[PDB]
């Protein structure tokens, strides 16, 4: 994955640019949902740790003709209007990698309570005391707000970027562009 | 409704952050609205004399 | 010394409706008079109102009518009756030189490309705006509109829309009653969430009668956002002509009064001590009269 291709979010009167992210997120899921394999992997570049903040930029490393197939593809009509691309480019080097993964959180003990009387036939007290109100724990980091298609719910994809490297090790990307084990160029 | 501020300022408000702190705020209403149903053009009003 | 009135009360001129969402499938948009309405549905997380389309149907409905009206720079308070007779000469003086057909044009825009569709445009495979000339009940003409090909930043000239343009120019003018029916179907997806407008049990939808809406302020707001204008940075397209031209997504009020282009010192400028601005300035000032308010001091 030596090719890139930057993303810019526009400024918007109407829309944040969270949402933007959300709604481009989610279209680029689609996407890969559609184009299948596990060559494609995202980046966030001007992503801020501090106040835990995607950026408005969303970069896509690929293949050369993965990322021609996906700029003549469907999916962005009617994110146009929003966003201004590049053009698939050659990454430099010498660049550090670092791991971008899906991070989820138990930040429901409800959902544990079902899945424990589910598996071991347990009431509704003894799952309570079993699982207390501490374990709900939540995230510091950036996120996007998706809906799914299979079902109908709203969740929000955490979204965590690694610790830089100086070399890649192998491995695929999900159909999310965020990592399974592989690495994606950070600069 | 929701509304920003774009009443005349009085030359007091006219700050550029003060403006934007303004702005940033917007007020909230409820109005009563009356309205014509979406299969119906023609408003009779009727009264006597 | 014509100072400014102290009351001045412009009535809105581009009076739309609201635009009520139905729902139904792609492939049968000329048989969209019976689909069956979008209706907001609580659902529990807290509870929440939240509308979608059914399961069956992909394709967002949104129609709503629009009254040109004519007649903008007449108000409908003035207290100083020589300030509004001078502001009656400016706004002749703008429509004798140059009529209604910069901004009939960009509102022809907003209302062909659907940013009334507002949030429902955002990912939407296709949308499709039919704006019908109602006169005497029946299509007097009839448009039909890519919403898509047709972007939200840049205004492109076209035949249909300058047809358009036209008609909005003599609905502005005064010669002309024009009513439009703005049709706009937006092909989401089947069951997908679509978002009405919102009121003030932590998220409210707004309905007329068991049937989603959006206001018909925020139809109005995405008519008028034809702002171009303004000192532009930082790459933002088209905002709504609002005085102290501003938005909230921002935080930040563009046109702001410390540089002379906000609407009340261009307009002070322009009727008073007949300073007439910028022909882009006074279509902006020309777009705040016909965007209606309360202006005039206290």
């Amino acid at each position: 994955m030596d090719h890139y291709l930057d993303i810019r979010l526009r400024p918007d009167p109407e829309f944040p640019p969270a949402q933007l992210m959300s709604v481009l997120f989610g279209k680029l899921h689609q996407a890969l949902v559609a184009q299948g394999g596990d060559r494609i992997g995202v980046s966030f570049p001007d992503l801020d740790e501090s106040r835990s903040r995607l950026g408005e930029r969303l970069r896509i490393h690929a293949s050369a003709d993965d990322l021609r197939a996906l700029l003549a593809r469907p999916w962005l009509e009617g994110l146009r209007d929003h966003l201004q691309f590049g053009e698939p480019a050659v990454v430099p080097h010498p660049t550090p990698y670092r791991q971008v993964s899906r991070v989820q959180a138990k930040s429901n003990p409800e959902r544990l309570r079902r899945r424990l009387m589910r598996r071991h036939d347990l009431s509704e007290e003894e799952a309570r005391k079993r699982i207390p109100d501490t374990v709900a724990r939540a995230l510091d980091l950036p996120f996007v707000t998706l809906r799914s298609q299979s079902t109908g719910q709203h969740f929000r994809l955490f979204i965590r970027h690694g610790p830089l490297q100086v070399t890649a090790e192998e491995g695929g990307f999900t159909c999310y562009g965020l990592s399974k084990g592989g690495f994606v160029p950070w600069f | 409704v929701r509304g920003t501020i774009s009443n005349r300022l009085k030359t007091k408000d006219r700050d550029p952050a003060k403006l934007d702190a303004s702005i940033q705020s917007p007020n909230l209403q409820t109005v009563d609205v009356a309205n014509l149903p979406s299969d119906a053009d023609t408003l009779k009003v009727r009264f006597t004399l | 010394i014509l100072s400014t009135a102290s009351v001045l009360a412009f009535e809105r001129k581009l009076d739309p409706s609201d635009a009520l969402m139905s729902a139904g499938a792609w492939a049968q948009r000329d048989a969209s008079q019976e689909w069956p309405a979008v209706t907001v549905r609580e659902k529990s997380v807290q509870t929440v109102d939240v509308a979608n389309l059914p399961s069956d149907a992909d394709t967002l409905k949104v129609r709503f009518t629009l009254r040109v009206l004519g007649g903008a720079g007449t108000p409908s308070a003035c207290n100083d009756a020589a300030y509004r007779d001078k502001l009656l000469q400016t706004v002749a003086t703008y429509v004798n030189d140059q009529g209604f057909a910069e901004l009939a044009r960009r509102y022809a825009h907003n209302l062909a490309n659907a940013r009334f569709l507002w949030r429902n445009r955002v990912g939407a495979e296709a949308v499709e705006v039919r704006i019908n000339h109602i006169r005497q009940g029946e299509v007097a003409r009839a448009w039909r509109f890519d919403a898509l090909a047709i972007g939200l930043r840049d205004f492109k000239a076209d035949a249909e829309l300058d047809a358009l343009a036209e008609l909005i120019a003599s609905g502005l003018s005064g010669s002309g009653h024009v009513l439009l029916e703005v049709v706009a179907f937006a092909r989401i997806g089947d069951g997908q969430e679509v978002f009405p407008s919102q009121e003030l049990k932590s998220k409210t939808l707004y309905s007329v009668r068991d049937a989603a809406a959006i206001h018909s302020q925020k139809i109005g707001n995405a008519l008028r956002t034809i702002d171009t204008w303004y000192p532009d940075e930082d790459g933002l397209g088209p905002i709504a002509v609002e005085p102290y031209g501003s938005v909230t997504s921002q935080g930040k009020a563009y046109r702001q009064p410390k540089q002379k282009l906000d609407f009340y010192t261009l307009l002070d400028n322009w009727v008073l001590r007949d300073e007439a601005p910028a022909v882009e300035q006074q279509h902006y000032v020309i777009a705040n009269l016909i965007r209606g308010g309360v202006f005039g001091e206290a």
